[PDB]
Order: C-alpha cells, then structure tokens, then sequence
C-alpha cells in the first residue's frame, strides 16, 4: 500500500 | 462582498480533477481486451488524481493518515463511477470515459461491455433525471470519498463524523441555490443508491482481475488497491453510511 | 480546524503549474533564441495568468473592462514576481526547468541588462525570506497595484477587494512562524517590496518594447503577447497610469 | 483592441 502512502502523506 | 467570503463549494470547484486522455488508437479495431486494458490504465491515473483532490477537500488532511488510506480504498469507484457518471450525463446515453474513448452502441454490444457498462449508465441517467446541478454534484462526489468506514471504526472517527456533517449541509445550500427538502430526499436517494452501484461494478472488475485466462494489465496503483481490498469484501468488514435507512 | 476555507488557501490552488520552455539543451545558446524561446513561453505565462485572475475571488465581479485594464497593466509585474519567487525557491533565473539562466547564460550579450531586474526581486524574496502564503497575498495585490488615472468602472469594489487582500496579507504575516514583535514591521518591508515593484517592471518593460519595437532584430513574439504590448505602449508614455503606493 | 485577452476573460 506503500504509492497511496506516499502519494497521501506527500 | 459575499465572494470575499469563498464558499466550501466554491472551492470544490477549484480542485476538481482535470479530464484525462486514454489514448486510445482510434485507427486499430476495438475489442474487449483493448478498451478494458486502457481503462485499467486510464483508470490507475484518475485515481492517482483523486488522492490529490482528496488532500485539497478542507477537512480531509487533519484526519488520521490511515484513515484518509481507508477512505480512498473504499471509494475509489464510487468517485470513478459518479465523475464518469457527471462527465456522460453532459452528453446521449454514451458513456464518455474520455474525449477519445467513449463507449458507444457498437462499443456497447462488445462482448461483456454492457453487464457493467449498464452501472455506469445508471448513475448518468439518474443525475439527467434529477437535472443534478454542478454545484450538487462538487457537493454529492465529496460525500461518496465519505461514504464508508470500517466496522469497527476510523482513528479519527469523531473529525470523521464532523467534516461528513459539513458536506452534508453544504449540499443542503447547493439544493436552495420550496421542494427543497423533497430534492434533498431525491439526491440522498441516489447517493445511498451507488453503495449498489458500486457493489457490482467492483465484482466485475475484482472478477476480471482474478482471472489468470484474461491476460490483462492493471498499473501498480490499481493492482495494489484491489488487492488489498477484496478479501474486506469477503469479510465484509465495512460499514456501508446511508441517508436513508 | 478550519472547514471554514480561508482566502490564502484558496490562493493556494489556483496557482497555476509550471510551463516548460521546450529549449533544446543541445544547440548552442544565442541572446536572440532565449529571448526568442521566453516570448513564447512568456505568452503561455500570460494566458495562465488569466485563468488564474478570474479565479481570484472578487475578480470575475468587476466590469469586464476592469478585468482586462488590470491584466493589461499587471502582466509583467506577475511574470517578474512569479519568477522571482521560482528563483528564489530554487543564484539563478529559473524562467522554466528546462530554461535556467545560469552563469554563462547570464553572460550572453545584451542579457544581465534584463535579468539583473529580474535578480532583485528574487534577491529581495529571499532577503526578507518571504514565505509561501505572504507570497501568495503578495502576487495578488501586484494584480491591483495599478489603475486607470481617471479611475475604474467598478472603482468601488476594486477598493474593497484591494483593502481585503491588503488585511490577508497582515493575517499571512501574523501567521507566519517566527516572533510577533516583528509584524508590523514586516509589513512595512513587505509593502516596500510591492512598492519597489513598479521600478523593476518599468525596466522591464523599457527593454521588452524597445525589443517588440526594434525593426532590426528579427524576434518572434507570440500574439497574445503582441497585442498587450502594443495596446500598452501608448499609454506608459501617456502616463494616465495610477501606481498605487502603499509608502508616498 | 485585444479580442484574445477579452475571448479568454469572458468564460
Ligand atoms: C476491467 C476493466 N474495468 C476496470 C477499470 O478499468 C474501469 N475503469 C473505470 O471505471 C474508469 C476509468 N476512467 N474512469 C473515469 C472516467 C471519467 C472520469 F471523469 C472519471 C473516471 C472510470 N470511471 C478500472 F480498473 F479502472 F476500475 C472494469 O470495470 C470493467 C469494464 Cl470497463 C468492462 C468490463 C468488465 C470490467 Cl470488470
Ligand atoms: C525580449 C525577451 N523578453 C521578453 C519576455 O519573453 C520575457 N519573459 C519573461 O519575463 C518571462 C517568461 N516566463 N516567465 C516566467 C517564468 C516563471 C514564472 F513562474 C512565471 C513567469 C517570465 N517571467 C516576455 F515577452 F515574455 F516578457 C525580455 O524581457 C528580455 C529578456 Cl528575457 C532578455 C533580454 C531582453 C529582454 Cl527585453
């Protein structure tokens, strides 16, 4: 699920 | 005077998510595997796009980062749905995924097109039934990202339950913009009506990705956000929110 | 929190994206290819300033003269003080990440006598280490620093929109992290620097219409672009401009 | 004089 993290927690 | 006083819908406006090309090559027959494939692709885009405009919706960014996770894993297709729905409503009953890929008659009768394009088409003939306005709809797709929580909760399920709270009496101003309370009824109708909608738009699709005889391609994103979402489905271990009971 | 939308933060998503020049790396660089390649991506600036303008709040209210008297008049000032900005963010004149004057670049003829304009207000951002939110309230009031001598049509609700902007930008700066004995003077280099910018783009411009003018150099303006400057000409030297001063 | 500028302003 790590790109969704990444891209919300940019 | 009042505009130097921006409205939360005014906003919505602002961030809404750009239109995007398929590129699909219009000069090569079509078939199922093809346009099913650029749409995974296509697909895999607008969601990225919807996790931007997802951190722009005032509210949505103080919430705890795994729920902002869980919520766009819930409703990824409840936001493609009702924007594609939105975008084949302004124009016939084509679906419109993109200027140059838009579902037509013979694109229709493909085989296996219609036993999900049908969904899509539900959601548009409702909104040109209702004459859902823009300012309804900016208001009507930030309650589908807010749609559904797990069983058991969010981590910041009382700032949940505010901001939700919010979106709802700011569709009520979109509504007045006397049988406003009957409208109010009619498009909370159809908002609970997508939990159906997307029910089997994302049976078809998790279907489509299980099966190893379809050699067909997902990009990353997608695949890693269907992934993890089927068994929740399995275990049903989401709470489904409804207007109306 | 704020569900209540602030003005700044709605500033904030309307800025516009960043343009590539689509500048070839690989030939090499010639005073007249830059100028050439920052008219047309200077043009693309202007029409993304003005889907930027309307959606201003406030804005799209006043006549549709007004609009376009304030963009006609406040082109540059936003291009120069947006670059700025880019620059500072980034010694350099960042015009597009594909277009970075550098040290060389700065050396081509007939170029630092622009670019040195353009090297104060960025040097001047970061002087007074201008933060993001000033700097958004800041772009907007170069939007409304410049009116008709004989006045608007909607003379009135420019006033109200210009004074509001003005009051966002004393919240921008109380809300900036540092030490609040310092806001009132801040504000004052702050509206000094706004001040300042009507100096700037007067260079600027001198040498941006003498080049649109100079018959013998061969530059390519693109057509947005060609009409303000020759809709401008006659009235930067018919001096029925108000530059509105924040210090007199 | 600017029917460009004005196209683009008025929507
Ligand atoms: C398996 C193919 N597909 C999945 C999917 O590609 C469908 N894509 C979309 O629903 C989609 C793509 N862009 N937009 C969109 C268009 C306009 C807009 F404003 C916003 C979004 C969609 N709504 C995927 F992966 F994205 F879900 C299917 O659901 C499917 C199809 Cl299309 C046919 C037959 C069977 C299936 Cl499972
Ligand atoms: C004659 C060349 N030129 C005119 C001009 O091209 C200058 N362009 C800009 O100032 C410009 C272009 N993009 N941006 C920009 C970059 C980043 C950003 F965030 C916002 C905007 C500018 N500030 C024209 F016409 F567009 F104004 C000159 O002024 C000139 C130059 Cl560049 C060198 C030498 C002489 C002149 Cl007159």
């Amino acid at each position: 699920n790590a790109l969704l993290r990444y891209l919300l927690d940019k | 005077l009042p505009q130097l006083t921006p409205t939360l819908v005014s906003l919505l406006e602002v961030i809404e998510p750009e239109v995007l090309y398929a590129g699909y090559d219009s000069s090569v027959p079509d078939s199922t595997w093809r346009i099913m494939t650029t749409l995974n692709m296509l697909g895999g885009r607008q969601v990225i796009a919807a996790v931007k405009w997802a951190k722009a919706i005032p509210g949505f960014r103080n919430l705890h980062l795994d729920d902002q996770m869980t919520l766009l894993q819930y409703s990824w297709m409840y936001l493609m749905a009702f924007a594609l729905g939105w975008r084949s409503y302004r124009q016939a009953n084509l679906l419109c995924f993109a200027p140059d890929l838009i579902i037509n008659e013979q694109r229709m009768t493909l085989p296996g097109m219609y036993d999900q394009c049908k969904h899509m088409l539900y959601v548009s003939s409702e909104l040109h039934r209702l004459q859902v306005s823009y300012e309804e709809y900016l208001c009507m797709k930030t309650l589908l990202l807010l749609s559904s929580v797990p069983k058991d909760g969010l981590k910041s399920q009382e700032l949940f339950d505010e901001i939700r709270m919010t979106y709802i009496k700011e569709l009520g101003k979109a509504i007045v913009k006397s049988q406003n309370w009957q409208r109010f009824y009619q498009l909370t109708k159809l908002l609970d009506s997508m939990h159906e909608v997307v029910e089997n738009l994302l049976n078809y699709c998790f279907q489509t990705f299980l099966d190893k005889t379809m050699s067909i391609e997902f990009p990353e994103m997608l695949a890693e956000i269907i992934t993890n979402q089927i068994p929740k489905y399995s275990n049903g271990n989401i709470k489904k929110l409804l207007f109306h009971q």
